[PDB]
RNA sequence: GACCCUGUUGAGCUUGACUCUAGUUUGACAUUGUGAAAAGACAUAGGAGGUGUAGAAUAGGUGGGAGCUUCGGCGCCAGUGAAAUACCACUACUCCUAUUGUUUUUUUACUUAUUCAAUGUGAAGACAUUGUCAGGUGGGGAGUUCCUUUAGUCCCUCGAAAUUUGAGGCUAGAGGAGAAAAGUUACCACAGGGAUAACUGGCUUGUGGCGGCCAAGCGUUCAUAGCGACGUCGCUGAUGUCGGCUCUUCCUAUCAUACCGAAGCAGAAUUCGGUAAGCGUUGGAUUGUUCACCCACUAAUAGGGAGUGAGCUGGACCGUCGUGAGACAGGUUA
């Protein structure tokens, strides 16, 4: 029975009685043990070339003589390299400090990819602590524009003012501001960007902390905070534009009350926002009535990303289009 | 920076001047080969930034950020001497 | 805890020799330049650059350790731990920025695998621990957490 | 023209570009057109005076 | 100390050995042209690493040795001799039917009884290695 | 945030002059007539588009953290220190330049001063102690640092010998993670 | 060498009041009209709608429920599912058609808004500029001397949520003369000062540390203020200025030769221990070195000493120019 099945998934794998209901809910049987197979297998490690400093073949035949083994993270990135095996360190490498690429993971190329940051615009980015997001953002933008990219911690912000630096950006304004501040303070922004924070359900091979450390308490507390993120992004972005005026909800989570029904939220507070197709190749469609809770049938746009259909941590790209 | 300018003068210019333009830029290539290769390479093109045609300074133009298209432009001009300049000029860039 | 440990398995260059590579760089130097820890350390990651007023203190490789003998005085068990960082080394200050282990010095441990349920229900991941011996006599690191 | 693949010893999108693309799409041929209407409304007012 | 071990031991390779066959290379080259390689007495992580620099990378590189050396990443290395005949069907069955382009051998033999043992026993072991050599 | 004053612009522009040719370069208007601007942030020269700085105003005092390309900061003592975020624009206009091999760029990258085993390139014409730019021989920047001694002084050095004092080496990126 | 301190320097941390405001910047509105092409939100009259999993099926949802009946098909009892189907009452949205309409915006058109120039009307153009509010910042100018934590009331608002939460308030303790500079560090560089002016000598050897249990005793009277042994339990190829050679004598911490005790010690070969220094105790290979292993000869190829053993063989002071950093057929000296 399917309660023997929970038992034994909580028992074998360390996981919640909470976590891991949620997560045999959400997935058929089948479907549901390549998940948790998935969760215990490290993800492989990507690469992000810098397109202010180099390009992606003059880079890898580049590592190629320094003893890296190669090859390209599919058709859908031009730029994303995939390692396999490496002599040198990728981090002392005499290119990656000279900023030709940055260590990172395949889902947060998507965020950026789904956006599509022009030249000449003015873009936030409302939790950019490790920098891969902001970096790609100004490699779009050719060093162009004004990029806002703030935190709300001082100490992980130090390492994004070095990334900054070291892929040579020049480009940003680092601030230390909580998101909630933002449409207050600046606004009037033509492209913003929302990694919101969450439970981490999609990246369990990396945090494997949060296998049993989330509750029922948890999964009210980050949904309500996510809600009040996504406004301020509507609020922060300008309606009318010379070009478009979008919007990028991301998230690493898998959890349906974390990423799909705030962006059912947000629909039902600002009618002036419309939800548009993300532009990435591959992905899932998102839930349109997951238990009785129906959702608006835009939400189909939307597209997710599971740890076992592809080598990607378990994703959310949601975009957005401002009217009025 | 002169390659791309010389490239753009050979366009708009007499027949006999364009015909020794080409014969000037294709001693460029043959001496210097993989410095100017990445020009007509257009998967190689910088993106550091964007390409200022009119700049008060050669450092300033940022001209590796731009690709020459002229060849389009010249193996269709009336002079084949022109034409014959270009493809003796496209013969030393594949032999880099 | 063993049988977790067995189940979970069935599914750069040293501070020393980057002296070395850096005085080729150099010439004839005060007496002295390096200096050597002789007491044992906790470094953590693989390979950092050190800031200019710690780069002479080299803690040679084969001076590491990287986990401790934890007890924990409720349970009665011990248990060999990763150690996550140094906290607090209550006799030097620059000990403690440098990751020196003596008596009585608190560490940060791994409590992953011991299973500790504390308040809200949440599985303990890092608790104080006090180095109980002289880790500079013996070759190993005991301690007691503080729970 | 921010898209295309040109190479020195590859060239299909450059040889096609703007092959399914028409006279008049350009701002160019779109308002050319507006003289030339306007040249045919100046030879017919001349011929009428 | 030797200067050349001393280069390795600081930037590089794991021994000197690696220094011999660049030498070879520099006043012939093959490995530049070929597309496999067999080398009957891999050097441990010397002759094998400057095979993978120089040639193309992961191109049916062989490392049969009959010394225990440390696997090299890369390099289909394999811990038995040479000499048996089970080994050169094991061999046959790596190859699938690509014969070897450069062929490859490091005569180490038990040096130090008085130079004539010595002497034979390299020479044997050559022997055998140009009869696997005649062979692919 | 505030721009610098008269005698901080001076120390600054002297510390960039020993490196590079183009000032006025730096100081130019572009195409759309926006300028390149010097903003000084706790104690630390930030190399700033004059709009991004304009626009930079409403974050507060205490709640900005970096602008553009941070140059060095302004000691105690008033002096000025160049850092290894200026090194782009250092390598854009360098005066004297310096290509170290394969062999030489990793002791570099380590904290070491340029030996003369390790120089795969000189610039002819260099004076004795002058602001030189570390490349390898790929024509990758890798940091700056003043030279020993002058081209032809150290065209006879013993291998062993010193040719160019290290002084930033972009190393210093793996402290800051 | 190393330890402590002072001065200068670097690296780092902290402080640098409050109120208006120049500058800079965000949002909303106004000048200001007349036409043309569209879009959205408000307005209806209609038509059509809902595939996560499992369920026979593609379940908008809510309330009654137990045949109006052309079918007794279909409801009821049966699952499976948060939710169950016959039948009639409700609005909540999504996709289309049309007109009996409001406004806001985009593109474009024309000058009356607006701007520039001239004197005793020409040009631009519904975009700028400008004006008023609401904000952000303000190391600049002018005047005067806010939040966090703690403990209580469960006394009050906003946001979310399938009935549970997050963000603020009240009481009074603690944290954060003023753009000149100041405070601070077992950190660094340089220069200087102080203290010590090398160390060990009835030294050393075969049996780890931590924590719990047990524990004869002792203690401030004694199994408890506490200290507390033996046990038991729980956790756990090095190397590389190092080597080689050296007569004689001594030590035993004995490899061999002598003699004993014990062992499934059948014999043979041995293993472990005891008394024993009388007598003996090599050479190769091994990246170059020591070895550890591996080979041959041999009865065997033991280890050490002659107060930190003993012999042959394979530098530190000023001066100049700097210092983000060294150089000097410069001087002097043991």
């Amino acid at each position: 029975y399917t309660n023997q099945l929970l038992k034994d998934i909580c028992a074998y794998y360390g996981y919640n009685e909470y976590l891991a209901e949620k997560l045999l809910n959400l997935f058929p049987p089948r479907e549901a043990f390549a998940f948790f197979e998935a969760n215990e297998t490290p993800r492989p490690v990507v690469i992000r070339t810098n397109t202010l400093r180099t390009h992606r073949r003059d880079l890898a035949q580049a590592l190629i003589n320094r003893g890296v083994t190669l090859e390209p993270v599919g058709k859908w990135s031009k730029v994303g390299l995939q390692v396999f095996d490496s002599k040198v360190p990728l981090g002392a490498t005499p290119e990656y400090l000279a900023g030709h690429y940055i260590l990172q993971a395949a889902s947060s190329f998507l965020p950026v990819m789904a956006l599509c940051p022009q030249e000449n615009e003015r873009c936030l980015d409302m939790a950019a602590a490790p920098g891969g997001k902001t970096t790609h953002m100004a490699a779009l933008m050719k060093n162009t524009g004004v990029i806002f990219a703030n935190d709300p911690s001082k100490s992980r912000a130090k390492g994004l003012i070095g990334n900054i630096h070291r892929l040579g950006v020049r480009n940003t304004i680092v601030c230390n501001y909580d998101a909630r501040e933002f449409p207050r303070v600046i606004g009037g922004f033509d492209r913003v960007l929302l990694d919101a924070p969450c439970s981490g359900t999609g990246v369990i091979c990396k945090d494997p902390s949060v296998k049993t450390n989330r509750d029922a308490k948890d999964f009210m507390q980050l949904p309500h905070t996510q809600k009040q993120l996504l406004l301020a992004a509507i609020d922060s972005c300008n309606h009318a534009s010379k070009t478009g005026g979008y919007i990028v909800y991301s998230t690493c989570s898998v959890c349906v009350e974390e990423n799909e029904e705030v962006v059912n939220y947000a629909l039902s507070r600002r009618p002036n926002v419309k939800l548009v197709e993300t532009g990435l190749p591959f992905g899932k469609e998102g839930f349109t009535s997951y238990m009785g809770k129906t959702f608006h049938p835009s939400l189909k746009l939307t597209r997710r990303f599971y740890p076992h259909l592809y080598n990607v941590d378990g994703f959310f790209v949601a975009k957005f289009k401002k009217i009025g | 920076a002169f390659c791309k300018q010389l490239m753009t003068l050979a366009l708009q210019v007499p027949e006999k001047s364009s015909q020794a333009i080409l014969g000037l830029l294709q001693d460029v290539v043959h001496t210097h080969g993989r410095k100017v290769a990445a020009l007509w390479n257009t998967e190689e093109r910088k993106g550091d930034g964007t390409y200022k045609p009119l700049s008060e300074t050669v450092e300033g133009s940022n001209p590796f950020t731009t690709t020459i298209w002229e060849g389009e432009l010249l193996r269709k001009h009336y002079c084949p001497k022109v034409r014959e300049g270009l493809k003796a000029m496209e013969k030393e860039l594949r032999s880099i | 805890i063993k049988n977790k440990r067995a189940e979970k398995a069935a599914r750069g260059i040293s501070e020393e020799e980057m002296f070395k590579v850096v005085k080729t760089g150099k010439k004839t130097h005060k007496k002295g330049w390096k200096r050597i820890v002789t007491k044992p350390t906790f470094v953590g990651p693989d390979f950092t650059r050190r800031p200019v007023k710690y780069e002479r203190f080299i803690r040679p490789m084969g001076l590491r350790y990287k986990k401790a003998n934890v007890t924990h005085p409720t349970l009665n068990v011990t248990v060999q731990l990763p150690i996550l960082s140094v906290k607090k080394n209550p006799s030097n200050p620059l000990y403690t920025q440098l990751g020196v282990l003596t008596k009585g010095t608190i560490i940060e441990v791994n409590v992953s695998d011991l299973g500790i349920v504390t308040a809200s229900g949440k599985i303990a991941w890092g608790r104080y621990a006090q180095i109980t011996n002289n880790p500079e006599n013996d070759g190993c690191v005991n301690a007691v957490l503080l729970v | 023209r921010a898209k295309v693949d040109f190479a020195p010893k590859d060239r299909a999108q450059v040889d096609a570009f703007l092959k399914d693309l028409e006279w008049e799409k350009t701002p160019l041929g779109a308002y050319v057109v507006a003289q030339r209407k306007l040249r045919e409304e100046r030879k017919r007012l001349m011929e009428e005076a | 100390l030797d200067k050349w071990y001393k280069l390795a031991k600081e930037k590089g390779y794991r021994a000197r050995a690696a220094f011999k066959l660049i030498q070879l290379n520099k006043k012939y080259g093959f490995l530049e042209k070929a597309k496999v390689v067999l080398d009957l007495c891999a050097a441990p992580g010397s002759w094998c690493q400057v095979c993978a620099e120089t040639m193309p990378k992961d191109s049916l590189i062989i490392g049969v040795d009959l010394a225990p050396i440390k696997p090299i990443p890369k390099v289909i290395t394999f811990q038995s001799d040479i000499t048996t005949e089970k080994c050169r069907a094991t061999i046959r069955s790596h190859l699938k039917t690509w014969k070897a382009d450069v062929v490859l051998h490091d005569g180490a033999p038990n040096v130090g009884t008085a130079w004539v043992q010595d002497s034979y026993n390299q020479a044997e072991l050559a022997l055998h290695s140009l009869k696997l050599a005649t062979e692919f | 945030m505030r721009p610098l004053t008269d005698q901080e612009m001076k120390i600054v522009l002297d510390k960039l002059a020993n490196y590079m040719t183009d000032l006025k370069s730096l100081i130019a208007p572009l195409e759309d007539g926006d300028r390149y601007v010097f903003r000084m942030q706790k104690d630390r020269v930030y190399y700033v588009k004059l709009s991004i700085a304009n626009i930079a105003t409403c974050v507060a005092r205490d709640k900005l953290l970096s602008l553009g390309t941070c140059l060095g900061k302004m000691t105690k003592s008033g002096k000025f220190r160049l850092h290894i975020t200026a090194l782009p624009i250092l390598a854009q206009n360098a005066r004297y330049k310096i290509w170290v091999k394969d062999n030489g760029a990793q002791p570099f990258l380590y904290g070491s001063n340029i030996v003369k085993a390790h120089v795969g390139r000189w610039t002819e014409d260099c004076p004795e102690h002058s602001g030189c730019v570390v490349y390898n021989m790929a024509d990758i920047p890798l940091g700056f640092g003043v030279t020993a001694r002058s081209t032809a002084e150290a065209r006879r050095l013993d291998p062993t010998g010193i040719v160019c004092f290290r002084q930033a080496d972009c190393g210093e990126y793996l402290r800051d993670e």
